[PDB]
């Protein structure tokens, strides 16, 4: 999600 | 001086911080939970006094100060269970302040974390690490390191 | 020295227990979860190193060394992330030592905790307090003021 | 539940 706890 | 914090709650996005503060140095441990109960409370304390060596905790409210459970819990990790009534005045001013910051450094980074715990934790590190000059963990591991030697 | 962790997994109920051990004293922090992924071990580490000055930490497999996510958090907050093979053989068995500890504590704690959360935070919290003369507790704040003096 | 956790 380009999230740092969730990329995807 | 060294084994004294205080628990402090406050609340964003519909749910709880609660933040435990290292007083002598302003080092600061977090988590976000649902609600303040007297269980999550009492895991938190388990949780801290296992990484710290916690020798008296300031509660936030008279409803964690009786809850059984906190209770239990400073029983079993060996820690004075106090009130965090503000006899020096300047307290109650101390812990807003700081809850303000925090808000504040969550909202800037609150768009790099999926999660609110994410950027709570993002905060709690970028409060440790930030130099007022030492930061509060160095300050933290100096008040411990003397008081062992 | 001072800043090296090294990530350790292992398997209890069902679940999966995550622990990161400062290699240099043997202090450890540990959390319990459903399973490990990269999105859980990046939290992990985000929460590891606002409370400790981590510089490198040696993942425990090559999915969590690989994960983007677990990047992300390594790079937000300025750890080195390493591969964990055990170039010291000695190592292996140093971990495999430590988990067979770890989960004698929490049976011999189990039946005092509802969660096995709160099981795994009391073997925590008798591992860093053992001594052995220093607990662990007592050498990771010796070693990081040194650092810092 | 007179556990550490939970003394209900
Ligand atoms: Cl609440
Ligand atoms: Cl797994």
């Amino acid at each position: 999600a380009l999230k740092i706890d969730n990329m995807d | 001086s060294p084994g004294i914090w205080q628990l402090d709650c406050t609340h964003l996005e519909g749910k709880v911080i609660l933040v435990a503060v290292h007083v002598a140095s302003g080092y600061i441990e977090a988590e976000v939970i649902p609600a303040e109960t007297g269980q999550e409370t009492a895991y938190f304390l388990l949780k801290l006094a296992g990484r710290w060596p916690v020798k008296t905790v300031h509660t936030d409210n008279g409803s964690n100060f009786t809850s059984t459970t906190v209770k239990a819990a400073c029983w079993w990790a060996g820690i004075k269970q106090e009130d965090g009534i503000p006899y020096n005045p300047q307290s109650q001013g101390v812990i807003e302040s700081m809850n303000k910051e925090l808000k504040k450094i969550i909202g800037q980074v609150r768009d790099q974390a999926e999660h609110l715990k994410t950027a709570v934790q993002m905060a709690v590190f970028i409060h440790n690490h930030k130099r007022k000059g030492y930061s509060a963990g160095e300050r933290i591991v100096d008040i411990i390191a003397t008081d062992i030697q």
